[PDB]
């Protein structure tokens, strides 16, 4: 086996739906995950190659939380699973008295989720992959390249449904803002152009206000649109013109960090 | 032939024929003195599949044609008269099964409005069977929303599920699988608190399809009826009983080897 | 031409 | 402009166009007193939607006529670009000439959407009139429904029986191993007005009627025509949000 070993425990209701949203708007994002477990954080990892770094206090989620790495001054646990597998585990969780994380090797390396239901013990082994410390260099978090222009977002759910009605139109979408609270989305075809305009948005503290622009993909958008399922406590958006748009989430005490690339 | 339902009984019948849909995909029908009896089959004959509506199920029934009706009909020629239970349960008042070379639905619906169904058949075999629970050393019963609040967590694509007897007189519901990347196992632990009566030894454990079980629960949650497992050892069938008052529902099951 | 719709009744 | 109009709320007009999007493509009439638009299909069939001028808050024209053929299916993901499940979205409609684009200003909250959608230059006429019409009957929307929506669609013909005797008003449809009856007596109350004065019995291609059942859907009532060349007339009294009502019509020819 390995002799790192882990085991969490959730018990607020809150945080244990809180929880569950987490896990499926993974499963829109990706269809594999890396899971990073620490002594006082938990990470969900994406590699695109469109990256996702999303980060979780241990101590605002769980009441019971305690892991062990490999190695002494390497205490960190890298793990790879299907993220179809933790939404489909987390499901029966949403709603549960308890629910229990752990590592297990009964047949194979496993994340068992165990759900207490109202008793009624539902139990998920999600296979893992655990990755060697060799590949932990490539699942850092990304460095923040300063934008050109960083403006609070709208409510999502007018650019979910902006954004979603026009992927009909195009897969090819033009996002843009100013330093003057201002975002529009833009997409262009040979037969019909479209803009929606957003103002009053008000910017970030720390040169005119002229649109600082990135040509992406509609459809990238709107899987981060969509796992959004709230509005949260801090919406930011940064662009860095014609190669980046950055999405800096909080809600209720979880980071979440979206990238998406410039298509072109 | 002919056979009168109304009232409820038309919504259920109607229900009834979706969950044998969900079996096979043809449909038997057998009128016989004990009631009229619709049967399928699976696709390879692992799975067997019977409703029998009681002669007093029926507003009118008359088993017999001034010779004796052995018939099948396409499912989803049939299953087309019932599709929508809302259609039935709101519009509908009465369904008339009627038999000549077509067999005729009518149903009398609201405001005078009638419905006309000409299905084709096709003379057959009879598909009756004998699976007698009362072989059977092993068994389950517990309240139809107890086993689709068990069987709830399990994929709905999941083919094969696992029925166990474990330690402290616990019933297992463990998701199964076949064969060079592995499956998440889901199981949800029951105790016997749930169930009305639990006669099986421990260790005891059959797998059969998912699919065809939820076929048959389906039916017995939305009627809040009993549902019986009774079972032996893997390899041999398990016999799925549901009971109401005039009308009985048998599903047999091959269980892996 | 706009349209002529027929629903008079009673 | 050759067109100017507004409204406080979009699915007055989204809505109703909805009832005949079954071609990608749509010709539009603008005339004095509202708009007309016109879906066709293989020359059997005509989808008209009648937005009349009173439902705009704001309604100008000044050429008695002014006519272009847009796409149907992007005009109406432009009128609901701000979501189908809605807080109003306004909108102000402004086309002013051939070769010019239909422009539309949808606003929500302060949002603005600005949609730029370009125009083709554009028709079949059944010389359906009333003074040639055999059978006609007024039925109560609601009640038929679940009927339709619920027709066999492995058919290829949908066969409707009009007549003073029995079985009154008939709807049938053949698909394979299986012959299907829908029979409605006059006597009931789904009938509002029962006028059919010949037996008729007349054939349409299922396909070409189907995307009628939206515009039933959304009416209260409908009227249903036949005349001697056995050309059928459905008309669906609408009612919108803000209790005006619209009509939908639709014409086919027979089998």
């Amino acid at each position: 086996h390995h002799h790192h070993k882990f085991r969490a425990k959730i018990v607020d209701g809150a945080c244990l739906n809180h929880f569950t949203r987490i896990s499926n708007m993974i499963a829109k994002l990706a269809k594999t995950c890396t899971l990073r477990i620490s002594p006082d954080k938990l990470n969900f990892i994406l590699c695109d190659k469109v990256s996702m770094w999303c980060e979780l206090e241990q101590e605002n989620f769980f009441n019971e939380f305690q892991m062990e790495g490999v190695s002494a001054e390497n205490n960190e646990i890298y793990l790879e699973l299907t993220s179809e597998n933790l939404s489909r585990a987390l499901k029966t969780a949403q709603n549960a008295r308890a629910l229990k994380i752990k590592l297990t090797n009964k047949h194979f390396p496993c994340l068992t989720v165990s759900v207490e239901l109202l008793s009624r013990i539902v139990t998920h082994d999600i296979p893992i992959k655990v990755i060697p410390r060799k590949l932990w260099k490539d699942l850092q978090e990304p460095v923040v390249p300063d934008p050109d222009v960083s403006i609070y977002l709208p409510v999502l759910k007018t650019m979910k449904s902006v954004v979603e009605k026009m992927k009909n139109i195009s897969n090819h979408l033009v996002i843009e803002a100013n330093l003057d609270g201002e975002l529009n989305l833009k997409i262009e075809t040979e037969l019909v152009c479209v803009t929606t305009h957003f103002k009053d948005l008000g910017n970030p503290p720390l040169n005119v206000e002229h649109m600082a622009e990135v040509h992406i993909d509609i459809r990238k958008l709107l899987q981060f649109l969509a796992g959004q399922q709230v509005n949260p406590t801090k919406a930011l958006c940064n662009i860095v013109n014609n190669k980046m748009v950055h999405f800096d989430l909080l809600h209720e005490d979880v980071s979440l960090q979206y990238f998406i690339p410039a298509l072109s | 032939m002919k056979c009168l339902v109304t009232g409820g009984n038309v919504k259920v019948l109607g229900k009834a024929v979706h969950s044998l849909s969900r079996i096979g995909d043809e449909l038997y029908l057998e009128p016989l003195e004990d009631g009229l009896s619709l049967r399928t089959v699976n696709s390879s004959r692992s799975a067997y599949a019977c409703f029998l509506f009681a002669p007093l199920f029926f507003q009118q029934y008359q088993a017999a044609t001034p010779d004796l009706l052995r018939c099948k009909i396409l499912m989803k020629s049939f299953l087309s008269v019932f599709r929508s239970l809302a259609m039935l349960e709101k519009t509908v008042e009465k369904c008339c099964i009627s038999l000549s070379s077509r067999l005729v639905v009518q149903l009398h619906c609201k405001f005078g409005v009638r419905k006309t169904h000409n299905l084709s058949f096709q003379d057959c075999e009879s598909l009756q069977a004998v699976f007698d629970p009362a072989s059977c050393p092993h068994m389950l019963r517990a309240p139809a929303r107890v086993l689709g609040e068990a069987v709830l967590p399990f994929s709905p694509a999941l083919a094969e599920v696992t029925l166990g007897i474990g330690r402290g007189r616990r019933v297992i519901l463990r998701s199964y699988h076949e064969e060079t990347a592995k499956a998440m196992v889901t199981e949800m632990c029951l105790g016997e608190e749930d169930f009305q009566q639990l006669q099986a030894q421990e260790g005891v454990a059959i797998t059969f399809c998912l699919k065809e079980f939820r076929g048959l629960l389906s039916f017995a949650e939305s009627a809040n009826l009993n549902l019986s497992i009774h079972f032996d050892a893997p390899g041999r069938p398990a016999i799925f009983t549901i009971k109401d008052s005039l009308l009985d529902g048998h599903f047999v099951l091959a269980t892996l080897s | 031409s706009w349209v002529s719709p027929d629903f008079d009744t009673a | 402009y050759s067109l100017v109009a507004s409204l406080d709320n979009v699915r007055n007009l989204s809505t109703i166009l909805k009832a005949i999007h079954f071609r990608e493509h749509a010709t539009c009439f603008a005339t004095k007193n509202g708009i007309k638009v016109t879906v066709e299909n293989a020359k059997c069939v005509q989808a008209n939607a009648f937005i009349q001028a009173g439902i705009f808050q704001e309604f100008k024209v000044q050429e008695e006529s002014v006519t272009f053929r847009i796409n149907l299916t992007v005009l109406l993901d432009c009128l609901s670009i701000f979501g189908s499940s809605p807080t109003l979205t306004a909108l102000r409609m402004c086309y002013q000439g051939y070769g010019y684009p239909l422009m539309l200003f949808l606003e929500e909250g302060g949002v603005v959407t600005v949609c730029k959608i370009n125009t083709q230059e554009p028709t079949l006429d059944f010389d359906f009139c009333s003074t040639n019409v055999i059978n006609k009957i007024i039925l109560q929307s609601e009640g038929l429904r679940e009927a339709f929506s619920e027709l066999d669609m492995t058919s290829e013909v949908l066969q409707i029986t009009m007549s003073p005797d029995k079985p009154y008003f008939r709807l049938s449809t053949f698909g394979n191993a299986g012959s299907s009856h829908l029979d409605y007596p006059k006597d009931s109350d789904l009938m509002e007005a029962f006028h059919c004065n010949q037996t008729q019995v007349n054939r349409y291609k299922i396909s070409l009627l189907k995307p009628s059942t939206k515009a039933l859907v959304l009416s209260c009532k409908v009227s249903i025509r036949t005349d001697n060349r056995g050309f059928l007339s459905l008309q669906y009294m609408i009612r919108n949000e803000d209790g005006q009502i619209c009509f939908v019509e639709y014409y086919c020819c027979p089998d």
